[PDB]
RNA sequence: GUUUGACCUCAAAUCAGGUAGGAGUACCCGCUGAACUUAAGCAUAUCAAUAAGCGGAGGAAAAGAAACCAACCGGGAUUGCCUUAGUAACGGCGAGUGAAGCGGCAAAAGCUCAAAUUUGAAAUCUGGUACCUUCGGUGCCCGAGUUGUAAUUUGGAGAGGG
RNA sequence: GUUCUUUGUAAAGUGCCUUCGAAGAGUCGAGUUGUUUGGGAAUGCAGCUCUAAGUGGGUGGUUCCAUCUAAAGCUAA
RNA sequence: AUGGUGAA
């Protein structure tokens, strides 16, 4: 409907082609360090970065141990076209959605992909008391309904759900499920199926008077506090993903 | 009466300024005006007329949160009985059996859960399904507990008294 | 019908074109009264406990016609809605007389947002910095074209 | 008597300012015209006609284009003494607080969303929790009953008998 | 973009901050304004550029610092008096009408704007609120103002620099 | 007469050199209609009709010379 | 003549 101007596709072209350009040369990297390729590479190894409140940096060297996270969608660049690359990597994982969530497993092969992706996307390890409070008050489940169709994705209504859905591996509550999701149990892919997707509440959702510059305000400090480095070496970010 | 006009004059363009005033200091200086308020900020901040802004940071962040901390009824004995137009609150009554686990007599049969479901909004007295959960796990989900106090917030200054 | 004078308005700046000018137009903007305010408070309890010219753009009709037959303005902004229209008929002549490239711009209240001022029918700039001296060429460039070349026979529609 | 509209025009308050008056003031309904007369003097309407207005000062600062002047409208900005006059004794006000303490415990377990802003949530659950506390360290409660729509849990404050449900 | 915001024009309010009516009226500053009455006559001449009529101020008012008066070897604001002078001048040159410079005295204060860009910072002011030492002093806010508030300056020049 | 601030790289007083260095428009005035007039050269006032320029304009002068810069405003005696 | 009064 709406006609479209040659500066905006313009400009989203020159992005799509950076963002690609920047995509390219992080898989060569990739592919190289998987094949131990360490005669010509800027850095051997990896750190993810930290960033907490005034307002400090932490650097730390990526540790081989596995541990649960939360990744959530920050929509954006703002005018780039996601590439297939990237946008296989994200419908598989379920996180296209603006502003939904997922739990994912740390892993040594996991890192690298999330490394291509971080950008598009904040991570963080949450904590115990956020990851029970965000189970027990959110969290989508397809189930069949009543008997005929599965659109019924709500909430977990009522624990006998759980049993009968699986009723195998112990899961008979909401608590079992954020058991399995904190401590390293096998159930945690089963249930981290069951719970595809993590509908967070979004940002102010208006423009308003004074939501204008509510919005504003959050915007600029996005940019103070999150930044697309773009480099192909660039550590991974975290950031106390339980203010929310 | 109606012809184009003509451009004689400001078809050649000039070349030098119309006038050679000399420029002066200030427009390579800073002028005095800003130094005169600045001496006269000082002067302000010295006699204690104003405050400056590193003392407004405290100020604004480390005061004015002291709020709330006075007796807002400190001694008091007496009832609004000088008025009678504070109707009751009216406060719910206690429950009537309707718990998880009530009396097997209670148990809604199907006959009874059928007639309930029929009956519609503001006609269900009895607002709640009795049920038996020998089990914490089993007691399902309740969604209408928002739009039951909803209607119960409505009603509280909603109604004609 | 109107003078060969009037009706020298009504062509303006385009909305690309005119957008542009904004942009570069809102990179300036002057120091308002609280920041100045507060600059110069700062300032004050710096000097009791113990830079270059800043660059704005001049919109006062006065400075701004004053800045015009010097050649020291590099770019001038008129508004097409003046009540008083015997205090712009003059500007564009004068402009093309001392060469200053000028364009129109529709709406004084419009023109004033850049200004933090309800209207001021007027606007130039005379100082730019580097990142933007390239912007300003091009911008004063391409408004040859846009307006003069496109209505040199103004002195026709009566 | 008069009715509502007859008070909305004599107040020249908009419908949800006028509910929030009434609320503040329990005027319940045709509207009590001799408590109108009373309504007229209220510091809480000049509160809201100012911040009325600041909005449309606001808008105006967003729409002439100054971050900086929209910050200083924003951060240049009570229910204290209103409760001063509609509970006349601590008694009447742990009496009433059965709503309040229900409305708090409801509110404190609804999930963040757009229409109700995360702050109000967190302070509802920051005020259940400091009520629990309380309670806990009084060990004032005597009776606990369990219903599908919640645990009616009750206190006896100064012997009042308040039945709060927790979700 | 079928919304939304900037403004500009004019209304609405037993909203806040403000002023005028009238009286008095000898004199002052303007408008309108006749007749009896007279030389032998009424359109100029004369009652009269008056009384009455109308509008607006003070204890005084108006005027007041030249687009002045003069022709000399020049004076240097306005105003009142004597003189200039019952002269110059006007009029069936008669009857009658009727000025001014210069001179002397009383008193002599001269000034403020438009007309040049502050532009390296509308820096100006009203109003509201909060305090004080209240014919006023200050923190904060809004509005007025850029179609112009702020340094001098009315030709005796003045301004930017050394 | 006795005191507090005297502040701030502020204001402004004077000798010499350099560069710039504005001026009031339906206005003056030509004609006409009524008025003022002691007014021989309107001396003015109001309408009507057109409207002037800055090495210019106003008032006088004997061939031409003498003096100011209206069309903005304030001020006790 | 100017300023006013009321009415077969």
């Amino acid at each position: 409907n709406k006609f479209v101007r040659a500066e905006s596709i313009v400009a989203k072209t020159l992005a799509t082609s950076r963002e690609k350009e920047r995509i390219k040369r992080v898989s060569i990297l990739e592919d190289k360090k998987a094949k131990n390729e360490t005669q010509h590479i800027a850095s051997g190894k990896d750190f993810i970065l930290k960033i907490t409140e005034g307002l400090i940096r932490e650097k730390t060297t990526y540790d081989g141990k596995p541990a649960l996270l939360f990744i959530v969608r920050v929509r954006g660049p703002l005018a780039v076209n996601i590439p297939n690359k990237a946008f296989k990597i994200l419908s598989l994982l379920r996180l296209v959605e603006t502003n939904t969530g997922v739990f994912v497993k740390l892993t040594k092969n996991v890192y690298p992909l999330l490394k291509v992706i971080a950008p598009y996307v904040v991570i963080g390890k949450p904590s115990l008391s956020s990851i029970r409070s965000l189970i027990q008050k959110r969290g989508r489940i397809i189930y069949k309904g009543e008997n005929e169709a599965e659109p019924h994705e709500i909430v977990l209504n009522d624990n006998n759900i759980v049993e009968e859905q699986l009723g195998d591996h112990g899961i008979i509550c909401v608590e079992d499920i954020i058991h399995e999701i904190a401590t390293m149990g096998e159930s945690f892919s089963v249930c981290n199926f069951f719970l595809q997707p993590f509908k967070l509440n979004r940002e102010v959702s208006g423009f308003g008077s004074l939501n204008r510059l509510r919005k504003i305000k959050q915007r600029e400090a996005e940019s103070r506090t999150r930044q697309f480095s773009n480099a192909a070496t660039a550590p991974v970010i975290e950031v106390d993903i339980d203010s929310l | 009466p109606y012809e184009p006009l003509i451009d004689w004059f400001t078809r050649h363009e000039e070349v030098m300024p119309l006038t050679a005033v000399p420029e002066p200091k200030r427009r390579f200086v800073p002028s005095k005006n800003e130094a005169k308020r600045v001496m006269k900020i000082v002067r302000a901040i010295r006699e204690g007329r104003i405050i400056p802004p590193k003392k407004l940071k405290e100020m604004k962040e480390k005061e004015k949160i002291e709020n709330y901390q006075y007796d807002l009824w400190g001694d008091s004995t007496e009832t609004n009985d000088h008025v009678m137009h504070l109707r009751a609150p009216k406060l719910p009554p206690p429950t009537n059996e309707e718990s998880y686990n009530p009396p097997e007599e209670y148990l809604l049969s199907p006959e009874e859960k059928e007639a309930w479901e029929n009956t519609e909004y503001s006609e269900r007295e009895r607002n709640f399904i009795p049920q038996k959960y020998s089990a914490l796990r089993k007691v399902p989900g309740y969604g209408e507990s928002i739009r039951e106090r909803f209607e119960r917030s409505l009603d509280l200054y909603l109604a004609p008294r | 019908k109107v003078p060969p004078t009037i009706a020298q308005f009504q062509y303006t700046l385009d909305r690309n074109t005119a957008a542009e000018t904004f942009k570069l137009f809102n990179k300036y903007r002057p120091e308002t009264a609280a920041e100045k305010k507060e600059r110069l408070t700062k300032e004050a309890a710096a000097v009791a406990e113990g830079s270059p010219k800043p660059y704005a753009v001049k919109y006062g009709l006065n400075h701004v016609v004053a800045l015009i037959e010097n050649k020291k303005a590099k770019l001038v902004l008129i508004a097409n809605d003046v009540d008083p229209i015997e205090l712009v008929v003059f500007l564009p002549a004068l402009c093309k007389k001392m060469g200053v490239p000028y364009a129109i711009v529709k709406g004084k209240a419009r023109l004033g947002t850049l200004v933090n001022q309800k209207t001021s029918a007027v606007a130039a700039l005379t100082e730019v910095r580097a990142e933007d001296e390239a912007a300003l060429a091009k911008l004063v460039s391409t408004i040859d074209a846009n307006f003069a070349d496109k209505y040199d026979e103004v002195k026709k529609h009566w | 008597f008069i009715t509502r509209s007859q008070a909305v025009r004599k107040l020249q308050v908009s419908l949800a300012d006028f509910r929030r008056l009434c609320i503040f003031k329990g005027i319940y309904p045709f509207y009590y015209a001799k408590d109108i007369q009373y309504l007229m003097h209220e510091p809480v309407l000049a509160k809201f006609r100012e911040h009325k207005t600041f909005a449309r000062k606001l808008t105006r600062a967003l729409g002439r284009g100054e971050v900086s002047s929209a910050k200083r409208l924003e951060e240049n900005r009570t229910l204290d003494h209103i409760i001063k006059e509609r509970y006349p004794s601590f008694p009447d006000a742990i009496r009433d607080i059965d709503d309040a303490l229900n409305m708090l415990f409801l509110f404190s377990n609804l999930p963040s969303t757009n229409q109700v802003s995360s702050k109000i949530i967190n302070d509802a659950q920051k005020i259940c929790n400091q009520w629990l506390a309380y309670v806990a360290k009084e060990r004032l409660v005597r009776k606990v009953f369990v219903s599908i729509k919640g645990v009616y849990y009750q206190a006896n404050i100064k012997g009042e008998e308040v039945r709060w449900l927790v979700p």
